[PDB]
RNA sequence: GCUACCUAAGAACAGCUAAAAGAGCACACCCGUCUAUGUAGCAAAAUAGUGGGAAGAUUUAUAGGUAGAGGCGACAAACCUA
RNA sequence: GUAAAUUUAACUGUUAGUCCAAAGAGGAACAGCUCUUUGGACACUAGGAAAAAACCUUGUAGAGAGAGUAAAAAAUUUAACA
RNA sequence: ACUGAACUCCUCACACCCAAUUGGACCAAUCUAUCACCCUAUAGAAGAACUAAUGUUAGUAUAAGUAACAUGAAAACAUUCU
RNA sequence: UCUCUUACUUUUAACCAGUGAAAUUGACCUGCCCGUGAAGAGGCGGGCAUAACACAGCAAGACGAGAAGACCCUAUGGAGCU
RNA sequence: ACCUCGAUGUUGGAUCAGGACAUCCCGAUGGUGCAGCCGCUAUUAAAGGUUCGUUUGUUCAACGAUUAAAGUCCUACGUGAUCUGAGUUCAGACCGGAGUAAUCCAGGUCGGUUUCUAUCUACUUUCAAAUUCCUCCCUGUACGAAAGGACAAGAGAAAUAAGGCCUACUUCACAAAGCGCCUUCCCCCGUAAAUGAUAUCAUCUCAACUUAGUAUUAUACCCACACCCACCCAAGAACAGGGUU
């Protein structure tokens, strides 16, 4: 199948500039509670999942340091310490991965 | 500008219970203030005449099921159950067509976070939760019934017949093959991508298709009538409905079910309740189950032929 | 072509003929060559007959630049303000004496098309028709099918 | 755009609206031709009869 | 036509859609918090609650034994799916596998997600939190709360 | 340097039945009977399935020779750089 | 009545044509069929028969917001009997 | 009785509506000789004029943001898994 | 294979992100019926229909596209063969 | 030989059919060399249907078993940008024949590439008001002389076509489907007859009029303007739609 006569630009603006193509204006951006980087509702603030994203790689930088190489995967539970920090009475028998670093304020 | 919103946007952790609890007592109490409607003021109740059509209900597939007869044949049913039925509004003769009055029939009840303003606004004056679906029916003025009236299943009777509509069963885009019922190509003799097509849609000289030619597109969900299903049973403490056959619509949906419009069935609703059977002034409770005289029943002495 | 050029309504530019005619141009900008074959036909004009053009209408300005230039022009503007040139190269004394006086006679109005040859400004005297002229009135304004 | 500035209706009744806008009832083109019980019966006294006949007829 | 077909087809095949999910699941029990696609993460969350299940039914048993031993492909993970998982989950019944949405991934711009077994040493999600106590709505709903209580 | 033919000196052909065999089934390999995909394709002739030969008139690497009024040809007027 | 004809010098171009009325020939007293003769039209403008080459009116060129004309619209409705 | 043309009249000016072919009057760009000096004149000359040859070259359109094209999963980005 | 097809998986396909062709194209503000016409009309006559714009299918039409028909004829155009 | 050789792809066949009636049947009427059943012919009627196989490539054609029927024709001898190439239109070869030969045959045979990604028009649920056969009673009656053998009325069963459904059967299983299940409602006009004139009888009336005679001025689906991030869905390509108490 072929071109019988080439489109003109006037049935080319009426096709590719219609309501059904142009890109939606979307409203469900407000700003975060903290840190004010305009998150979207329903979906996780980008600036804090990259706090978390950075802290978890790090503890789990100090936990692959300290289970020597792969299939070790210990059978208790393990909890982090900060500068400090003592290990409370309940974190006996659990494992303890410090770091160097204060606590942050909002990992409690 | 203004951002999109729903009801428990902003709400605390410890408000969502109180709200859903709240509401629900409430609409639960305006359901159970509309269980008198003889002695609040109802409209005055007219006998039968030979001319007249009275007003349908609005139920919800159930289920299918068997049911034999006591000559011992096997005839399907379907379970329609009859939810929360009330009379809406009352339009009158002169103001819809000029022809014959309409009377308005809500389906079962949904949300009212999930509506429209101007159908809040339109419940709130008439004293009802929400309602799922709104049917019209076309009756005359001797059976007008006050809006906001009780509909229960036993507004039909053992051995009548019924027609019932619903959205049939979608199947989105579909090809001609099942839809249209048309015969394919061969598979294997040489043919050559042509096994599900069409093939030819019009002659060679009208330089065009015509307008009714049947072609792919989407099919199914659309509304449609089954007309002449016989009533089998009437289950009066779950308010079910058991119609003959098979009825259109996939099963929880909603339909409409009114008296038949085919005319061997013409004049036989003289032994029907006719404003609609009510509740409070038969005097007399209703059993749990009412039978057709050829249908077996559950407890029987399991028939032997002689 | 006439959808493709702007049009005007025939109008005189001071309501001439009522008072007073008055001569619509004012000045006329001679430019000729000192030397040059193109402007042989100005040169003779303004020896010969532009004097006399000059005292036959007081009212038109005359100036003569003499003026090195290889197509010699005219330049005519009208008492409303239009400003009219157009080029005397290469003619004779009688094409540039005809198009000077045809320069003089006209009124500054553009040359485009004419609309409606005529400018009745009081175009009915014993009055326009509107629907009502010849339809006789009835006893009392009663419209057809009225009551009382 | 002409069809619509048209209203047409079945029988005597016109809307209020419709009457209360009417100017110049237009004169009918045919003219009705008048049935025989209408013919004010001085001209049927007026129209002469034409034909004498005979006294021994039934019809 | 899918009227009530659940089990969205993933992989080149119903094996390798069930191999995807089991490196998810493995990954899952290892790691303690993951990012995949959003398909994927939703019905690796559908089967590792019933993991949780089946580690639930105990140690001695060989069905279980044989389901672990199937479903995780590192075989370490098992003394951690009997001995720690499962007795920090002894109280609770089937709430657990967080699962929130994250925005994009940066490539090929696909929908992400960051599912989570709860206990979890990890630092916490910033979780999305319901509306505060004390705003102007709570508080007028507090009033209504008090005096309808109050009335009753 | 593809292809038709020839020359010099080389290389390859698992396993079973081996009747002795230009023997049989069947690998590697050579060829392309039928079907389907593809037709601006992976490909200016392919891919997948199904096929014939596969110890001999077999296949193939290297170098050389036969050239257009011709070369070559188990004659297809087949091939001689698409 | 008119103003054109003959000759002289110099060349190109047309020379594969259609329809209509009439006299014909072939064919079926068929064809938008073939071939001559006489005339007209087209391959030049405009108006008309519905759009239409060949049917009718009309030819020598423009502006005009004047006028008089040419050709120019299809009419028909019917079976008694001594 | 009327409507109804480029036919005719009316005011003005009048060479200004045919294929192939023929005759005649002008004319842009360029160089030269002589003039001219905000782009012109008189003569000679010619590679002297493009809405069209499936014309050549170069740019950009339509088809069209269409056909088609890719990267196995997790993660400490050490490794592990299919 | 069929009476008589159905369900499932993958490729394909639809939506989001990136890169990003080709044949074709006089201009198109691109409807239907009847009739007309170089004899088969979207562009003509008479009627009918008619707010604009995408997205996904179908192939009835555009005497659709790629090859200056390979069937037939002509050329005082070629060539093979006897 | 009037468009078409700077290409209108050719016969049948598969799918889809549209239309005309000069009607095969189902409907309704006249005549009959119509005693009944079958028949023949004429008028009206196109809403609906018009089978499965063998051989030859066949459209044609011959035969077997059925059915109320296996209708005629047109639609570019309908439809190849939907499909096949069975022969029919090349390059190889064989047989019979013509020709010294190269070559050929409206003679036969074995084999022989079917390319396109839809630009424009038109179209993509018109929501619904079905048809026919067969069985029982009548009846073994009407009818002959006997064979044979009816209409009309009533009752029951199916098949086709359309619209839907999953409770039993089956492919299969939190679904989709048939081999399964449920429903399907009004006519159609050619004539057969009263009274009665032109023409004091008679006469059905392109005389005024009266009956069969008109189904319909037919009823059921669908008809609430804006909460919309997000989630689910029996809804769905995207869009859109239903629920979130
Ligand atoms: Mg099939
Ligand atoms: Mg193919
Ligand atoms: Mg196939
Ligand atoms: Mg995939
Ligand atoms: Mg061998
Ligand atoms: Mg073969
Ligand atoms: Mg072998
Ligand atoms: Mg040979
Ligand atoms: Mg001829
Ligand atoms: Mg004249
Ligand atoms: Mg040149
Ligand atoms: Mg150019
Ligand atoms: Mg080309
Ligand atoms: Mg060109
Ligand atoms: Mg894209
Ligand atoms: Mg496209
Ligand atoms: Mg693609
Ligand atoms: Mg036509
Ligand atoms: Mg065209
Ligand atoms: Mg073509
Ligand atoms: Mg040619
Ligand atoms: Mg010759
Ligand atoms: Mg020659
Ligand atoms: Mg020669
Ligand atoms: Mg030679
Ligand atoms: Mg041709
Ligand atoms: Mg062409
Ligand atoms: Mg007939
Ligand atoms: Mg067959
Ligand atoms: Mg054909
Ligand atoms: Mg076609
Ligand atoms: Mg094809
Ligand atoms: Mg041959
Ligand atoms: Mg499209
Ligand atoms: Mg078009
Ligand atoms: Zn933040």
């Amino acid at each position: 199948a072929a071109p019988k006569n080439r489109r003109t630009i006037e049935v080319n603006r009426c096709r590719r500039r219609n309501p059904q193509k142009l890109i939606k204006v979307k409203n469900n951006i407000d700003v975060c509670p903290e840190c004010g980087h305009l998150k979207q509702k329903h979906v996780l603030c980008a600036y804090c999942y990259e706090k978390v994203c950075k802290e978890t790689a790090e503890i789990r930088r100090q936990i692959g340091k300290q289970e020597g190489g792969p299939f070790k995967a210990p059978t208790i539970e393990t909890v982090v310490l900060y500068t400090g920090e003592t290990p409370s009475e309940q974190d006996q028998g659990k494992r303890i991965i410090e770091r160097d670093r204060k606590r942050p304020s909002w990992f409690t | 500008g203004k951002s999109g919103t729903w009801w428990d946007e902003h709400l605390s952790e410890e408000n969502v219970p109180f709200i859903k609890q709240l509401v629900s007592d409430e609409d639960k109490a305006q359901l159970a203030s509309k269980l008198c409607p003889l002695k609040d003021e109802p409209w005055p109740i007219h006998p039968w005449e030979p001319g007249s059509f009275r007003v349908g209900l609005i139920a919800l597939k159930l289920g299918m099921m068997p049911l034999w007869t006591k000559d011992g044949q096997k005839h399907v049913v379907t379970l329609l159950q009859v939810q929360d039925c009330h009379v809406l509004k009352y339009t009158s003769k002169e103001n819809c067509n000029g022809k014959m009055a309409t009377l308005s029939v809500g389906g079962k009840t949904v949300s009212r976070f999930r509506k429209a303003t101007s159908i809040l606004e339109f419940y709130r004056e008439l004293g009802l939760p929400p309602k799922q679906t709104v049917k019209i029916f076309n009756i005359t003025d001797n059976a007008a019934i006050k809006p906001g009236t009780p509909l229960y299943a036993a507004h039909f009777r053992p051995g009548q017949y019924v027609d019932v509509t619903a959205k049939t069963i979608g199947k989105g885009f579909q090809g001609v093959m099942k839809r249209w019922g048309f015969k394919g190509q061969p598979a294997t003799h040489g043919q050559t991508k042509t096994h599900r097509r069409p093939g030819a849609v019009a002659t060679g000289d009208i330089g065009r298709v015509w307008p009714g030619t049947k072609m792919p597109g989407k099919m199914g969900n659309i509304y449609r009538t089954e007309y002449g299903l016989k009533v089998w049973r009437i289950n009066t403490k779950h308010n079910i409905i058991y119609v003959n056959g098979s009825v259109p619509g996939h099963k929880n949906c909603l339909v409409k079910v009114k008296d038949s419009k085919l005319p061997a069935y013409k004049d036989l609703g003289k032994n029907l309740p006719f404003p609609t059977y009510f509740p409070d002034g038969d005097e007399e409770e209703l059993p749990e189950d009412l039978y057709d005289e050829n249908v077996c029943q559950p407890g029987a002495p399991s028939i032997t032929f002689a | 072509t006439a959808r493709g050029t702007p049009s005007r309504f025939l109008a005189s530019v001071l309501h001439n003929g009522l008072g007073r005619y008055v001569q619509q141009l004012q000045r006329l900008s001679f430019s000729v060559s000192r030397d040059g074959a193109s402007s042989r036909g100005a040169r003779e004009f303004v020896e010969r007959e532009v004097i006399d053009f000059a005292r036959r209408n007081p009212g038109v300005v005359i100036y003569v630049n003499s003026r090195p230039c290889c197509v010699p022009r005219v330049v005519a503007e009208y008492l409303n303000g239009a400003v009219r040139e157009e080029s005397i190269h290469c003619k004779s004394v009688e094409e540039i004496s005809t198009l000077v006086q045809k320069l003089a006679d006209q009124s500054g109005l553009d040359v485009i098309r004419i609309r409606k040859p005529f400018h009745t400004d009081n175009p009915s005297i014993q009055g326009q028709w509107h629907p009502f002229t010849n339809k006789p009135t009835t006893f009392r304004g009663l419209r057809p099918r009225e009551v009382q | 755009t002409m069809m619509e500035r048209l209203h047409l209706f079945p029988d005597e009744y016109i809307p209020e609206d419709i009457l209360k806008n009417l100017v110049e009832e237009l004169p009918q083109p045919r003219k009705i031709p008048k049935r025989l019980d209408e013919y004010t019966q001085e001209e049927i006294d007026a129209f002469p009869r034409l034909w004498t006949p005979p006294e021994d007829y039934r019809l | 036509i899918s009227h009530g077909r659940v089990f969205r087809r993933m992989g080149l095949g119903p094996e390798s859609r069930i191999h995807l999910l089991r490196n998810l699941l493995t990954g899952l029990v290892r790691h303690e918090r993951i990012e995949a696609p959003w398909a994927r993460v939703d019905e690796m969350r559908g089967y590792a609650e019933k993991l949780i299940d089946y580690g639930k039914l105990g140690d001695t048993n060989e069905r279980a034994m044989r389901m672990a031993d199937f479903w995780l492909t590192e075989k370490d993970l098992i003394p951690k799916l009997f001995q720690v998982l499962a007795p920090r989950y002894k109280d609770q019944t089937g709430g657990y596998t967080r699962m929130l949405q994250i925005p994009n991934r940066s490539l090929d711009r696909a929908k992400m997600a960051v599912i989570e077994y709860k206990g979890n040493c990890l630092p916490p999600l910033p979780l999305p939190r319901r509306d505060s106590h004390l705003t102007l709505l709570n508080q007028l709903l507090q009033g209504l709360r008090q005096d309808l209580r109050q009335s009753q």
